[PDB]
RNA sequence: GAAAUUGUUGAAAGGGAAGGGCAUUUGAUCAGACA
RNA sequence: CCCUGAAAAUGGAUGGCGCUCAAGCGUGUUACCUAUACUCUACCGUCAGGGUUGAUAUGAUGCCCUGACGAGUAGGCAGGCGUGGAGGUCAGUGACGAAGCCUAGACCGUAAGGUCGGGUCGAACGGCCUCUAGUGCAGAUCUUGGUGGUAGUAGCAAAUA
RNA sequence: UUGGCGGAAAGGCCUUGGGUGCUUGCUGGCGAAUUGCAAUGUCAUUUUGCGUGGGGAUAAAUCAUUUGUAUACGACUUAGA
């Protein structure tokens, strides 16, 4: 004793962390989002895939499917931010809606309990689609940047 | 705003359609002057000729070669002032000077094609009326360019083998207007006209 | 449909630079279209990606990417900057750019 | 012993040391160099249509001022030299490799040179008189040769990688549309 | 196996040439301010090199820190490796040059008995 | 058995020098971290 | 404001291209770009003020809190880094490989420099407290020794062969 | 596949007569999920190499030798089953 050593040695205790201040509050969104909104989902694996936005989540999350039967659309969580929505509006008069909650997509192929409350949900959907028209159509198309467009304009 | 761009000078100002096009350029923007006989500039005809006169007389002494070309061409012109405003001597310059041709005359892989203006670039729009202007065509005439008259004949063609392009593509699109208006007050075409269209 | 694109088409110009030394860490949008500081308020925020082709596959993929974003005008024309996680390289004066249309709020 | 950077099996190899010769560094260069990569049987008659102002030896490094010829033409170049006494050595090996290759049992139509280099050997102090009394110096560069002759061989075959694999769950949840779609 | 310190940020990662260095082959890469009156490098001219100052120090928490965050430490011998018992999380070891092969498998095995890290376990490995 | 300085080999670059700075990209190469 | 007046020697210079209801001249209005400057925060250092002996963990020349400052030749002071040998110490490393040397392998320090992976090698040598010096090199048309590009070049041609 | 146009870098443009798909012109019905809340989420077009398989063709040049309309040497110019 190559090298010789100190006096000071620190410690080795580990730090308590500060009393801290930082409450979390609930999440205000921008008021487009109104459920019974068509949203355009604008990334993951329906980027562009029209959609209807049914229920807000706890986790700030929306809840949202195409109807299943138009679009490939599953009951779906989707980020806000990742989404734009538009102006128009189904009635989202006679949607269950409060089975769903942050537990039901607990990574814990299919389900067939997540299979039956497609239908159930989708046959109230497709009743209040089929009110208007070329609805169904706008829904199944998926939307995109033409030649000449800006969206800036584009009043979505 | 595409992948090309078929320009056509007349009308232009060197100088200015000068500028846009390298500026352009040094952004991705491939580019394709053409016809250029036709250019034009600020001043009376003469000058310029005198301006020309020197860039000259500018030499090499002691190698009249090896020194600063004097290119006639229309072409070569616009290009060469074009191009001094990018810098070459760089990479990013030259990747620039590829991106831009030139020609006197629209010959084929444009005459077929469209081409626009430069507007911000158009005598017909700087100047003031009055201001005596030139003529690139001249010019390069007279400080040597052997092919001025090969050039506009072949242009008194191409403004045909067009404009029976044209005769044809005009009594067509009219026949489509003496039957496009039987099936419209349909009653797709109402709604529409409601929305826009 | 033939199209599918939900980016913004638009390209690499600049380094921020004075008329001799320039600032890798900041670069310059020219978002085809946009000609004004509003039309370019729109892009704050909307995230970009110079995507490329390295020859040697990673990570499974041939293709790569730098993500922006936009972060404010530079003057009047809607030029705007345009942190990148990476410093974009330059060579890239003049090549495409991907703005995007997330961090929404429309 | 102890080679320059040789990159073969000398199970299938033979090699020689000249070493201290003295024919000039820079000629030699340029001989071992032209014959560099040959079929050893071929070489050898390259090297005595050579001596005999058939065919040149091309000064490719130290070659300035060199002057030049139509011999070329062949190999790309103007200027080239017939260096006999460079050539008399370097055949005086390729001689002891072929008998060295015949005791270790190799087929001598094949050999192939491998790897032949040569160095500046150690010099040969001499002295000249200059004008004005001065004694320059006047140094005989020598050489260093030395060539491993090889059995020619084929290709390799290729052989690696493994390739691992490390991507996402993203990416498997693309691929797996992929063959549960078409294939 | 660290303490929960902060980032470790380094400053300025790359080597301090000496000027000239490329240029000679006589000056050594070993830094050198350089004392001219004509120099560039001293009058810090844009555009040249640049020379170490306090400045680049670096953090009084992580200094001295390998990037795992332990500070490494010379053990000749098993008795040297005998004071780093306690404080595992902060320092470390490395096993000294000029040791025999076989008075490393021992000071190797020691550290494990006592959840001990060091920085160079390859060392002369037989493999 | 050092450097200058040479010779194979291997990798790379090169339109009237080379080299150096900040910055990324690609190509080669490597540390630790994760439990 | 234009013009004449207005003539110098390589080719050529509002910096260049080019510019003509300007990209000229005069004036006015905004927006905008950008220095190591200014504002704010982080980190380094120095300097100034402060707080902390209660034993009892590790340094009281220690541990903290607050602030303001940071360009330098000549020049002064300070804290370090390294080299030869000397007293002390670690019952230190070592033929199971010390010193040296090569290493676009790693780590540490702002740095001087340290440590280590691999190869080479064959007999001695490091940390630490301290003493001591013939102690640190790029330059002196420095010394001594070596070696280049010049360059396979100049050239080896007087005295009949 | 019929017939035409075009040479300024044509290397493209138009047109007949068929063979056959898809047709969002209006109406339907199945499938799309777990790519787990985004990660370009890879569908372009560069040039080259190695073999299977459908048609085609079956040469020069350089050295050495030689000439002197040529020539410092290379180059040039001729000659040669």
């Amino acid at each position: 004793s190559a090298q010789k050593a100190p006096k000071w040695y620190p410690s080795e205790d580990v730090a308590a962390l500060k009393k801290t201040r930082k409450a979390a509050r609930p999440q205000k969104l921008r008021a487009s989002l109104v459920p019974g909104t068509v949203l355009i989902l604008l990334a993951g694996r329906f980027r562009g895939k029209r959609v209807v936005y049914l229920k807000h989540l706890e986790d700030n999350t929306l809840l949202i499917s195409g109807p299943f039967k138009v679009n490939g659309v599953p009951l779906r969580r989707v980020n806000a931010r990742y989404v734009i929505a538009t102006s128009t509006k189904v009635s989202v008069e006679g949607v269950n809606v409060e089975k769903f909650n942050v537990e039901y997509f607990a990574k814990e192929e299919i389900k067939a309990e997540r299979v039956e409350d497609q239908k159930v949900v989708d046959k109230a959907l497709i009743a209040e689609i089929k009110k208007t028209p070329l609805l169904k159509q706008y829904l199944s198309a998926s939307f995109s940047l033409k030649n000449g467009d800006k969206p800036h304009m584009l009043k979505f | 705003v595409e992948p090309v761009v078929v320009i056509d000078g007349k009308g232009h100002l060197v100088g200015r359609l000068a500028s846009v096009v390298a500026k352009q350029l040094l952004n991705g923007q491939k580019i394709v002057v053409v016809r250029a006989e036709e250019l034009n500039i600020s001043g009376e005809f003469f000058r310029n000729k005198l301006k020309y006169h020197d860039f000259l007389r500018k030499a090499t002494a002691f190698n009249k070669t090896r020194g600063p070309f004097h290119f006639r061409a229309p072409s070569r012109i616009f290009y060469k002032a074009l191009r001094g405003m990018v810098s070459h001597k760089t990479a990013r310059g030259k990747a620039a000077l590829e991106r831009l041709k030139v020609f006197e005359g629209i010959p084929p892989p444009y005459d077929k094609k469209k081409r626009v203006v430069v507007p911000q670039a158009l005598r017909v729009l700087r100047l003031k009326p009055g201001r005596k202007y030139t003529t690139l065509g001249k010019l390069s005439t007279s400080v040597g360019w052997k092919y001025e008259d090969v050039v506009a004949k072949l242009e008194a063609k191409r403004k045909v083998s067009s404009a029976e392009y044209y005769a044809k593509k005009r009594a067509f699109t009219k026949k489509v207007a003496s039957a496009n208006a039987t099936a419209a007050e349909s009653d797709v075409a109402k709604q529409l006209a409601a929305l826009g269209y | 449909a033939e199209s599918h694109r939900l980016y913004v088409k638009g390209k690499h110009l600049s380094y921020q630079r004075s008329k001799r030394v320039n600032n890798p860490n900041v670069s310059l949008i020219k978002i085809e279209g946009v000609a004004t500081p509003q039309d370019a308020q729109f892009y704050l925020g909307k995230r970009i990606a110079y995507v490329y082709r390295a020859s040697k596959e990673v990570r499974g993929s041939k293709i790569r990417v730098m993500w922006g974003k936009v972060t404010r005008t530079h003057g009047n024309s809607g030029v705007v900057r345009a942190t990148f996680r990476n410093n974009l390289p330059a060579k890239t004066f003049g090549a495409s750019v991907r703005i995007f249309l997330y961090p929404s709020n429309i | 012993a102890r080679y320059g950077a040789t990159s073969t099996n000398p199970a299938k190899s033979a090699s020689a040391r000249g070493s201290y010769l003295r024919v000039s560094f820079k000629n030699t260069r340029e001989t071992a160099q032209a014959i560099n990569g040959w079929e050893l049987t071929k070489a050898q008659k390259y090297l005595e249509q050579v001596l005999d102002h058939q065919r040149a030896i091309p000064f490719r490094r130290f070659n300035s001022s060199i002057g030049r010829t139509a011999q070329g033409k062949e190999f790309g170049v103007t200027k080239a030299r017939w260096p006999a006494k460079s050539v008399k050595f370097v055949q005086g090996l390729l001689q002891n490799a072929a008998a060295n290759a015949e005791a270790k049992g190799l087929d001598a139509t094949k050999l192939y040179v491998s790897h032949i280099q040569v160095n500046q050997a150690p010099k040969q102090r001499r002295r000249t008189y200059r004008a004005h009394g001065r004694i320059n110096k006047y140094e005989s560069s020598p050489s260093h040769i030395e060539l491993v002759v090889t059995e020619k061989e084929e290709a390799v075959a290729k052989a690696a990688e493994k390739k691992v694999v490390r991507l996402t769950s993203r990416q498997r949840g693309r691929i797996a549309a992929q063959k549960r779609i078409a294939a | 196996a660290s303490l929960p310190h902060p980032k470790i940020v380094k400053k300025h990662t790359k080597k301090f040439k000496r000027h000239h260095s490329d240029r000679y082959h006589r000056v050594a890469e070993n830094w050198r301010k350089q004392k001219g009156i004509d120099s560039v490098v001293r009058r810090r001219f844009r555009g040249n090199i640049s020379q170490p100052k306090i400045g680049y120090g670096s953090n009084k928490k992580t200094k001295f820190l390998s990037p795992s965050g332990h500070k490494t430490f010379l053990v000749a011998n098993v008795k040297d490796l005998e004071t780093l018992t306690m404080h595992t999380k902060t320092y470390a070891a490395e096993i000294a040059h000029n040791i025999s092969a076989k008075n490393r498998v021992v000071i190797l095995a020691r550290a494990k008995a006592l959840g001990i890290k060091v920085t160079n376990p390859k060392g002369r490995l037989a493999l």
